[PDB]
């Protein structure tokens, strides 16, 4: 059970006990696919008044 | 976050009014509309359902539809009446004789257009308009026809708003024309479609109620509509009173329909009145379960539940409702559906209704409510099956396969329910 | 000296995030005004406490913090609070209707009309940053802003600051003190999408704070405040090295270096103790050893789990006040005796500590007690994994039956980021086991 | 009233804890993953433990301990005995075992197996496994080559534990036998014992040479009644219980049963729930357990108790169904979740 590493100063103190030792996408691709689902909205949107025209 | 409300032909109109009343009695505003009450909680939450007018006035965010001038001009008469902005009176003369082809395709069309030019006026004035909501009968013409009708237009105005109906189904226990099933099922298929929310307002509960556990020998429309008023307070508090809830219509939407047609719910109120005996929290639980308690003729337990909500009124102990709510559940484990976790949902507000110290408002998605629309299918091919009282209707332009369609969506909407009462996980 | 810029996101994050700067001015000395008398670097300094606020020529201390809320009922009790001066306007964000506790409303439809907006003020605050260090980004998994925007700011921060890091404190679900039952929905849709934009992410399931606050603070039903102030103080805890003189994890680079070996497994479990009533007028001051062992009982952790059944990966000690390395190597030698502490083979089995020898400050008025020591540990342990089991399973039961699912979809998803995002945790559960079990 | 699952169809004793608990009138079943549950009696594995003690207002136990199989499954428990010092190497009522695979113990078992050719001692072994059910994959060799290929024969892992040449034989018969225990844990980690045990016997006459035969050594319940003509001749299923055995011991040899034995037994029992209870006690846990176990022990001529292993899911003795079952009950269940003498002796610590 060793203790290392012992770093102190006035507002407290660090180190380590050892007990034993060891045995992303792009800009434009998102903002399309924001996009993407923008126009599966809109798609939806002009169904339905679409489908209030009939 | 506004909401805009609108009442259609006479039922629509004079449970509307008694609406007003209440909550307008409960946030402190008196018939002339100026506020007069104790604490600052009746107006932070004001907006909801209220504009402010010149003079520190109150004017309701309403909207008052009929066909004919009867009821209304009763309206402008009754206690609240003067409360109202004159401007949102709008009605025609002719009326619809409880047809709906009257209310949807000929008398109401004429008028629509005048209704929707109020609510645009209403909407443009909004901060942020959060949604609608419509008071009004099924069986009738100008709440049914019409009313489906307005509806169909406001979702072409507003596409992206919510918009829920406190809907009074027909029952040959109250009833005023043979028609009214005609009338209910093609209404239905419309609320199908194009509302989030339908809370539905059986009279023929509404009569048991009265008769059996009120013991009042002979109930009158005013009888039934103590009942209603009293449930669209407690059903609306969640949003006219500050909890530690940010409720929002959708977001309320959102977590009580899992599909979009099931959106019809069972409302139900304890205790229920016409006394002075504080009521246990233990008591208010058990009695808003119970189907004598129900708005909706239907048994909770010939079906599952999908969602629940209850709100609590009053001072009481949020760690007892807790306690029972949560021992209801296991006295009735088996009528809820198990793949929708934590399907049972609690709310309290301090301020209770007045009269009682204590309240508790139910609402249930329950695949029960089908026995409701099974009841109002029979009633309708009883008559179809021999088209009876359809000259009615094909005067006003109307086809029989009109009336095989909508007949056919809602033995549709029994099936769908149906399907989700033998699911399992 | 290098800043941190926190971001609160969504009514938890928000109010949390208020619940933190609270305690972060007590500690330091600022005032409700802005103002610190034992700061005699007028109008500037490099400081550790100015890793978390900047100076104005008026002597006015201003967190580097950013609220954002798509809807303003939240974000304006903070504009009209106790700590009103503290923030400038520029900095509390609002929409006017919120994303409806929906995934989907909130990452995309509202999400994308107000992300570039956002991400200007955020800039406005990195530009004043000499040596930017990276976030810390405070948002519940339930809400659908939460939720929704969060993934999408974590999104982008990761290319608008490709090279700094960023640390999550999220909320974990609880039925008890929530009135939504699609949040196992929107929990799995944010990890997801988040899960490699994240470099270290403690979580607190609100079940556990909860039973804490019962039962160590007997309050009947415990409030969001109640929580929250509770909330604060472990956080305070894990951030004090990035705002005091020390050691050990002074740069949010340390948090992943110390703390997290597989970048995928980035959950740390945090134990706190102790916890105790304010009503309790005096108590009998538990030792180091009784403070320490506390820290393997599952009844103070933020998570409900057993790590008996798991192996550690990394382990911190946080003590606050009053402590000495010696009386610490005591209580570690006795609780290895009689605990099961088992390490994965491939890492050492040892405990970074770090004191510091102010005691935990605490709101005056408020629910917890002044104590003079305490401490927070982070045990990366593979136990954790249970929380995502839990989650995992209330999601297939609704999904099986596309329960739901149409919200989502009525707002641009597609059915298939739900079996893409559910794909992902199968993984993620799988990882843990491999690691911790044989 | 109380509620309570059932996940584990095939579990002959909580069949009826389940039956006995409906006739209660306080006991309600519902469906497999209904989670609004007071009780589980779960399926054997990966039961999911991390579900459990997360539904508010609701006191949730279990019938099985987390952790529990690294004492009831063979090469765990071996392993469980050496590496811990509660136990110890220096362990005097466990035969000698080593794990081997097809961390090993393969050379550090030949050292041990020449040390006895050298000395002439007996050289007696057997490999096992909990793998094989009817007792299946058994070989008792007096060479130790000729196993060490029949293990490899096959792709898991079997323990080597040294035979036990001079067991104790009852009269008359010359026969073989073991010993079944059933023990309780509650959820206080309470240690019950079983008043009544068995003696699952073996009704051939035992031979030294021929470890050939299948049936003259092995004592389990299935081998004897379908691969051996004398099931049930001394007496009824090859099952004797323990006012018996405790007489013949008295007639026979002039001692009682609990002095020969049952101290030792309980020694066992208290010892191995012990070593491990820091490492399964649900005492402060969000969920609790209990769990059923049962001991197996043999005992050599010197009158001396040896454990052979531990079981997990077992199974009673049809007679004593009833009462043991309704002890669960009363000690288990509603001692958490009350209602409107003692068959159990307490293993006190
Ligand atoms: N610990 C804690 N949890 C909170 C707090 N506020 C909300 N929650 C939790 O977060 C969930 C609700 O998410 P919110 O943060 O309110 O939603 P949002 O981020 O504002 O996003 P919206 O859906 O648009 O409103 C519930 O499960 C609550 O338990 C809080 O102040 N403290
Ligand atoms: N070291 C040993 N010396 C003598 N006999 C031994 C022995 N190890 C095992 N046996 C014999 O092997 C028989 C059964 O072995 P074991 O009980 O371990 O298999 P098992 O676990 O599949 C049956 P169960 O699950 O019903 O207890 C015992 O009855 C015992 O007589
Ligand atoms: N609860 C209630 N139901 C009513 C009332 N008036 C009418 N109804 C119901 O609606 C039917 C009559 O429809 P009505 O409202 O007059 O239609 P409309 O005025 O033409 O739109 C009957 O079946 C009644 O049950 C009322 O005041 N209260
Ligand atoms: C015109 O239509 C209206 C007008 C006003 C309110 C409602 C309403 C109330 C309600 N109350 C229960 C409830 C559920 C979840 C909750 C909750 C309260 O508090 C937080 O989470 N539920 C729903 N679905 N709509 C409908
Ligand atoms: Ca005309
Ligand atoms: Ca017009
Ligand atoms: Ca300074
Ligand atoms: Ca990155
Ligand atoms: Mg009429
Ligand atoms: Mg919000
Ligand atoms: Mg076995």
């Amino acid at each position: 059970m060793e203790v290392i590493e012992l770093n102190k100063c006035t507002s407290g103190q660090s180190f380590e006990v050892i007990l034993k030792p060891p045995s992303d996408p792009s800009l434009e691709e998102i903002q399309k696919k924001l996009e993407a689902a923008e126009e599966r909205r809109k798609y939806q949107e002009a169904e339905l008044l679409k489908h209030l025209a009939e | 976050r506004e909401i805009v409300h609108i009442q259609a032909g006479q039922c629509g109109n004079q449970i509307g009014a008694k609406f007003w009343e209440v909550i307008s009695d409960e946030h402190g505003i008196d018939p002339t509309g100026s506020y007069h009450g104790d604490s600052d909680l009746q107006l932070e939450r004001i907006n909801v359902y209220y504009n402010e007018a010149t003079g520190n006035k109150y004017v309701p965010r309403a909207i008052l539809v009929d066909l004919e001038p009867g009821t209304m001009d009763s309206v402008r008469s009754g206690p609240f009446g003067q409360i109202f902005r004159p401007d949102n009176f709008v009605f025609g003369q002719s009326g619809a004789g409880n047809n709906w082809a009257k209310g949807h395709y000929t008398e109401g069309a004429e008028l629509v257009d005048s209704v929707l030019d109020v609510v645009r006026k209403e909407s443009e004035s909004c901060d942020c308009l959060q949604g609608f909501q419509l008071t009004h009968s099924l069986g009738g013409g100008t709440g049914s026809g019409m009313g489906t009708l307005l509806i169909s237009k406001i979702r072409e105005e507003y596409p992206d708003r919510i918009m829920n109906t406190f809907s009074v189904m027909p029952s040959p226990k109250v009833s005023d024309t043979v028609v009214e099933p005609y009338n209910a099922t093609l209404s239905v298929h419309q609320l199908v479609e194009n509302t989030d929310e339908t809370y539905c307002i059986d009279n023929e509960a509404l009569y048991d109620i009265c008769f059996r556990t009120l013991k009042l020998t002979t109930p009158t429309y005013g009888d039934l509509n103590h009942l209603v008023s009293a449930t669209m307070s407690g059903v609306t508090t969640c949003l006219r009173f500050p909890g530690q809830l940010n409720a929002d219509l959708r977001k309320l939407a959102v977590n009580m329909v899992p599909f979009p047609r099931l959106h019809f719910f069972m409302p139900g109120f304890a205790p229920l009145t016409s006394q002075y005996r504080a009521l246990t929290v233990p008591e208010l639980t058990q009695q808003m379960f119970d189907s004598k308690n129900m708005m909706a003729a239907c048994d909770p337990r010939h079906g599952r539940y999908l969602t629940v909500a209850a709100i609590f009124r009053g001072r009481m102990s949020m760690k007892e409702v807790d306690e029972q709510m949560l021992n209801v559940q296991n006295k009735n484990s088996s009528y809820f559906v198990e793949w929708i976790p934590n399907n049972v949902k609690t709310a309290v507000c301090d301020i209770p209704p007045r009269g009682l110290k204590m309240s508790a408002t139910f609402i249930g998605n329950s695949t029960a409510i089908q026995e409701l629309f099974k009841r109002i299918s029979e009633q309708f091919t009883a008559m179809f099956r021999r088209k009876a009282f359809l000259h009615w209707y094909t005067g006003e332009g109307m086809d029989e396969m009109e009336f095989t369609e909508a007949e056919s969506n809602m033995n549709d909407l029994v099936s769908e329910y149906q399907q989700y009462q033998d699911a399992t996980a | 000296m290098r800043e941190c810029i926190s971001i609160h996101v969504g009514q938890a994050g928000v109010q949390i995030g208020n619940a933190c700067w609270e305690l972060y001015c007590l500690e330091h000395g600022i005032q409700p005004d802005g103002q610190m008398p034992s700061d005699k670097t007028i109008g500037g300094g490099d400081d550790s406490f100015n890793t978390f606020f900047s100076e104005t020529g008026a002597g006015k201390h201003v967190p580097r913090a950013v609220f954002v809320d798509l809807e303003p009922t939240v974000i304006d009790e903070v504009r009209t609070g106790t700590y009103r001066q503290l923030f400038h306007p520029e900095q509390l964000i609002t929409g006017k209707e919120d994303a409806a506790n929906n995934y989907a409303r909130g990452h995309y439809t509202i999400g994308k009309e107000i992300i570039d907006l956002v991400l200007d003020r955020i800039r406005k605050l990195a530009d004043q940053c000499t040596g930017l260090q990276g976030f810390l980004v405070f948002h519940s998994f339930g809400g659908g802003t939460g939720s929704g925007f969060t993934s999408l700011l974590m999104e982008r921060l990761s290319v608008d600051y490709g090279k700094k890091s960023k640390l999550e404190f999220s909320i974990y679900p609880a039925p008890q003190v929530s009135t939504a039952v699609v949040e196992p929905y929107n929990s799995i849709l944010t990890t997801h999408t988040t899960l490699e934009h994240s470099d270290c992410a403690f979580m607190v399931d609100n079940e556990a704070i909860y039973d804490i606050c019962r039962r160590n603070l007997d309050i009947e039903r415990p409030t969001y405040t109640n929580l929250n102030r509770l909330i604060s103080q472990i956080v305070s805890s894990i951030t004090a090295s990035l705002r005091f003189d020390g050691a050990l994890n002074v740069d949010l680079t340390e948090f992943q270096t110390n703390l997290v070996p597989y970048p995928r497994i980035h959950f740390p479990l945090a134990t706190y103790a102790p916890v105790i009533s304010a009503e309790k007028a005096y108590h009998e001051q538990l030792s180091v050893a009784e403070i320490t062992n506390a820290c393997f009982e599952p009844a103070n952790q933020m998570v409900k789990c057993d790590p008996r059944h798991g192996k550690y990966m990394a382990c911190c000690l946080l003590y606050r006040g009053d402590v000495v390395p010696k009386d610490v190597n005591a209580a570690i030698a006795t609780i290895k005796t009689k605990r099961s502490i088992q390490f994965v083979d491939w890492c050492p089995t040892g405990f970074k500590v770090g004191i510091n020898y102010q005691p935990p400050t605490v709101v005056p008025g408020g629910d917890l007690a002044k104590v003079q020591r305490a401490v927070c540990m982070l045990s990366n342990t593979t136990a954790i994994a249970e929380a995502w089991a839990r989650l995992d399973h209330k999601f297939d039961l609704m999904y099986a039956k596309r329960a739901f699912v149409h919200w989502y979809v009525g707002e641009g998803m597609e059915e298939g980021e739900f079996s893409e995002a559910r794909e992902d945790m199968a993984a993620l559960e799988k990882d843990y086991e491999e690691v911790g079990v044989d | 009233m109380y509620t309570f699952v059932v996940r584990d169809e095939n579990s002959s004793v909580y069949a009826e804890v389940s039956r006995l608990l409906l006739a209660t009138g306080q006991w309600k079943r519902l469906r497999k993953d209904n989670p609004r549950f007071n009780l589980m009696l779960g399926e054997r594995n990966r039961l999911p433990f991390g579900r459990l003690g997360h539904e508010p207002g609701l006191v949730q136990l279990v019938n099985y301990y987390r952790g529990a199989d690294k004492l009831c499954r063979k090469a765990s428990l071996v392993k469980l005995i050496k590496t811990s010092p509660e136990l110890s190497e220096s362990c005097t009522w466990f035969p000698e075992s080593y794990v081997i695979y097809p961390t090993d113990e393969r050379e550090v078992f030949l050292a041990a197996y020449n040390r006895r050719r050298e000395g002439r001692e007996g050289n007696v072994w057997i490999a096992k496994s909990s793998a094989g059910a009817k007792g299946e994959g058994i070989l008792i060799s007096s060479e130790a080559s000729e196993l060490l290929d029949f293990i490899d024969e096959q792709g898991q892992v079997h323990v080597i534990q040294k035979y036990l040449e001079k067991p104790l034989l009852l009269e008359p018969g010359h026969r073989k036998f073991d010993i079944r225990s059933w023990v309780l844990v509650d959820h206080l980690y309470n240690i019950y014992l079983y008043r009544e045990g068995v003696l699952r016997t073996s009704s051939e006459p035992y031979n030294s040479a021929n470890f050939q035969d299948k049936t003259c050594h092995l004592t389990n319940h299935c081998i004897q009644k379908e691969y051996s003509k004398n099931y049930g001749r001394y007496e009824e299923g090859n099952e004797m219980f323990f006012e018996e055995f405790n007489q013949y011991l008295m007639d026979a040899l002039n001692t009682t049963l609990e002095n020969s034995i049952l101290l030792q037994i309980k020694h066992i029992i208290r010892s191995c729930l012990m070593c491990i209870e820091p490492a399964i006690s649900t005492k402060h846990l969000h969920y609790q357990s209990f769990q059923l176990f049962g001991f197996d022990f043999m005992v050599d001529e010197e009158l001396k108790v040896w454990l052979i292993e531990v079981n997990g899911a077992p199974a009673c003795a049809q007679k004593l169904y009833a009462e043991l079952c309704q002890g669960i009950v009363d000690v288990a269940i509603s001692s958490v979740f009350p209602l409107a003498t003692s068959i159990f002796i307490k293993l006190h610590h």
